[PDB]
């Protein structure tokens, strides 16, 4: 944070900070190149599995930054300028999260967006601890989580969605509905149960 | 302390006319001229400039990507898209709005002007549809970032997105060439902005009497008497009045006590100015001291400075009565005895001073301003033919 | 890198077209300059945003170079022209009288006449002075009756021919049965070939000078007694005279 002991101070973290923001905005700008066409390209599949693969390395520095719950750690990245990249990766994983359910080739790349929101909610569950009742910090967690709020129905869409999936697919009229006992069901009849 | 949707502001230069800072803002006037000029504010003591024929509304702020997957759907504009008020950002692309009428800022495609070639001009045209009304925003400090937040007060470039043209300031006008110039953004009204029935500084209004105070009707004088009225003058034009502040920034907030307020009257255009050598007159634009005719309100008849935001919402409309106050003499308007009862300000005023305050509506308005474009218009008009 | 350009000049380009019109008398390479300049810029075809400041009124150049260290600019003006920019209009700049006035007036003039001949290829795409640059296209013909060029020249001709109106076509073919039925020399053979299709075309639609038409079907009957590109010129002359059968149905 700071090296007391030397002359110029250089904080690290805000420049890493900073990284993960311009690392973003350019997650957004591919998002808005393939936010057209729509039929993720193989070799956008390579670069772009690669740049999750540095944005899961970035958060996981972010755990191990403020994973030890020292406070001036907290009290700095709290204050910093990192909370605009946190609503725009929100952004992202919403509307990329659709057409990559809707392809077949894309589940690896869902598993790796999937596995960056995994390590997303890591971080902010590691940072969002250190409160006496409310905290200042607590109050800008749920603010710009509420400016987050459009896209949050998005993703709670998707789990629901995936969710009772799983649950109501072992339910009253599907387990039984196929005739093998197997799941060899029509799609209209699964859709008609 | 920061921009988002609805921050409505003002975009002013500072020439360096002649070595001086002249603070000029953008006009802009439309229902009339589809064109923009300048409006200096070095001399807003004694000659006040308007503000309503300034500002604009900041409508929308998105991406680059964005707009052009807005240009790609060729409404409901995906139903917002962004926010929320969607904070701003540099590199955002804007849409920007004359409140007043409802125009939009765009290119033209004209020459009207020097021209000196290829460099178009500034239009206000109707509709956003295509890609005139889109307004680039980008840091003139290289100290700050693109990609953060726009500050208040921060002298930046605008760059078309149809022309792709820098937003220059011309000689003494407005263009789209290639080089750049500075432009400042000031919190007038912002944001939201802030509850209904609440008094709000820069604002067309009525003035009542618990009954009006009018001024004389058409073919009089150039109108510079001042009476009262009974019945249904607030439904007749000419009982409109506009409110200033001297604060140039945060002139769209509330309307708190005992602040300045150059009471420029709407349907003159004129201003109520106070010779209290003589009684309450009205006069131009050029003439308007803030001694001759700014006022400041209490609450009582017996008798704040400076807030950077909107202020408390001070001064309701219906179970409110201020008091008129000038400056530099501390009159209160009472008034002297076919109802045309002169209005006069004196230094006690009697209990018959409980004056309401109500509001205006918005096509009040814009009847209001439309009234005298029209009327001088066609004084040169009239004044060309008797030529 | 077209748009990373246009950007970057349009940012600092550094009247300039109207003073760039005067140091003709006078130093040659700020000529040269701002004709590298111009044809910098016509190197470039969303992007059409932007074309519209490639269209940012430039014919006081195009004129100006229409007709008077020359070949450069004139060339270059022509690039700028056609590629960021009907027909009459297009015709108006009627730039080739000079060239085909002085075609035949045997360097730099040999430089310029191989040169805009590729220039000629652009126009490709009914008053009086289409027939004069009829006329001067068969005379320029005739300084070419290079030569590999000359071929590119005579295509561009026979298609400027078969673009058409009909009338004016048939006063320069007055010129063309005037001069191909003496030469029956081997460019205005395929050049009669070529007039001869025209005709064809033209037959059934047109069906004083029919007689001058059967008169040259005859003599190139006779001249076809005499016995290679004649061999050609000769299976096109059997489209020339069904042509006179369907149609009336160096100086």
């Amino acid at each position: 944070r700071t090296q007391t002991g030397n002359n110029t101070t250089v904080n690290i973290i805000i420049s890493t900070v900073d990284y993960l923001l311009r690392v973003q905005e350019s997650i957004s700008d591919f998002y808005w190149y393939y936010s057209g066409k729509d039929v993720i390209d193989e070799q956008g599949q390579r670069n772009f599995s690669k740049a999750i693969q540095v944005a899961k390395q970035v958060f996981n520095t972010l755990t191990e930054y403020i994973q030890g719950p020292c406070t001036g750690n907290q009290q700095s990245l709290a204050h910093s300028r990192l909370w605009d990249a946190v609503v725009g990766f929100l952004h992202v994983f919403a509307h990329m999260q659709m057409k990559l359910s809707q392809d077949s080739s894309q589940i690896e790349l869902l598993k790796e967006l999937m596995d960056l929101q995994k390590d997303m909610v890591v971080m902010l569950l590691s940072m969002l601890e250190g409160n006496v009742v409310n905290g200042t910090i607590g109050k800008q967690m749920v603010d710009m989580l509420v400016e987050s709020s459009n896209n949050v129905e998005m993703i709670l869409k998707f789990f629901d969605m995936f969710l009772k999936l799983k649950d109501l697919t072992s339910s009253d009229t599907f387990k039984e509905y196929d005739p093998d006992g197997k799941g060899v069901i029509s799609k209209r009849d699964f859709h008609k149960a | 302390q920061f921009l988002r949707t609805d921050d409505e502001v003002v975009l002013q230069c500072t020439a360096t006319i002649h070595k001086e800072q002249q603070k000029l803002c953008l006009a802009a006037e439309g229902f009339g001229n589809r064109l923009c000029f300048l409006e200096s504010t070095s001399n807003s003591k004694n000659v006040p400039p308007d503000l309503s024929i300034c500002t604009f509304v900041l409508e929308q702020s998105l991406s680059v990507r964005a707009l052009q997957e807005m240009l790609a759907n060729t409404f409901m504009m995906k139903t917002a898209q962004g926010g929320g008020h969607r904070t701003l950002l540099y590199g955002h692309a804007i849409l920007l709005r004359h409140s007043y009428s409802g125009m939009y800022l765009c290119c033209l495609s004209t020459s009207r002007s020097s021209t000196d070639k290829l460099a178009f001009d500034v239009g206000l045209q109707e509709d956003t549809t295509g890609e005139a009304c889109w307004w680039t925003i980008h840091p003139a400090s290289k100290q700050r970032s693109e990609g953060e937040k726009v500050r208040v007060g921060d002298d930046l470039i605008l760059v078309s997105v149809s022309s792709e043209r820098y937003l220059h300031l011309s000689y003494l006008h407005v263009d789209a060439a290639f080089q750049q110039t500075l432009w400042s953004v000031a919190p007038i009204s912002s944001g939201s902005e802030a509850a209904q029935g609440y008094l709000i500084g820069g604002d067309v209004l009525r003035l009542l009497h618990g009954e009006c105070l009018t001024v004389p009707s058409g073919e009089h004088e150039q109108r510079r008497t001042v009476h009262y009225e009974g019945g249904a003058v607030s439904v007749h034009a000419r009982s409109l009045w506009r409110l200033e502040t001297l604060r140039v920034a945060w002139s769209g907030s509330h309307i708190r006590w005992g602040q300045p307020f150059r009471l420029r009257h709407v349907t003159t255009g004129k201003y109520l100015s106070l010779m209290e050598d003589k009684s309450l007159l009205l006069m131009d634009k050029e003439k308007a001291d803030v001694k001759s005719t700014a006022f400041t309100f209490r609450s009582s008849k017996e008798k704040r400075k400076e807030v950077d935001g909107m202020g408390t919402s001070e001064i309701k409309y219906g179970d409110s009565v201020c008091f008129i106050q000038h400056i530099g003499t501390g009159l209160w308007l009472t008034y002297q005895s076919s109802i045309q009862r002169k209005a006069i300000m004196h230094h006690e005023g009697h209990m018959d001073d409980g004056l309401n305050l109500s509001r205006s509506q918005h096509e009040e308005s814009r009847t209001a301003r439309v009234i005298r474009s029209t009327v001088f218009l066609f004084n040169r008009f009239i004044r060309g033919l008797d030529a | 890198n077209a748009n990373v350009v246009v950007r970057l000049l349009i940012r600092r380009p550094e009247g300039l077209l109207a003073a760039m019109e005067e140091a003709i008398k006078i130093g040659n390479a700020i000529m040269t300059f701002y004709a590298a300049l111009i044809d910098l810029l016509g190197r470039c075809a969303e992007a059409i945003r932007i074309r519209s400041i490639l269209r940012s009124g430039d014919l006081v150049g195009v004129i100006s170079i229409a007709f008077q260290f020359c070949p450069d600019h004139k060339a270059a003006m022509v690039l700028f022209l056609d590629r960021v920019y009907v027909q009459d209009f297009l015709l108006h700049l009627l730039g080739f009288l000079p060239d085909l006035r002085a075609a035949a007036s045997l360097t730099d003039m040999a430089l310029a006449l191989n040169r805009y001949l590729c220039t000629a290829v652009l126009p490709l795409l009914p008053l009086f002075a289409g027939t004069e640059h009829h006329a001067s296209l068969i005379d320029s013909l005739l300084h070419t009756v290079k030569g590999c060029s000359l071929t590119k020249a005579q295509r561009d001709s026979i298609e400027v021919c078969l673009l058409s109106r009909p009338s004016m076509m048939q006063h320069l073919l007055r010129r063309l049965v005037f001069d191909v039925p003496l030469l029956n020399k081997m460019p205005l053979k395929l050049l009669t070939n070529h007039y001869e299709r025209c005709w064809k075309y033209y037959c059934l639609p047109g069906g004083a000078s029919e007689e001058e038409l059967h008169l040259s079907r005859k003599l190139f009957w006779g001249i076809f007694d005499a016995l290679y590109e004649q061999e050609l010129f000769k299976l096109a002359l059997p489209c020339l005279s069904a042509v006179a059968g369907a149609l009336p149905p160096n100086f």
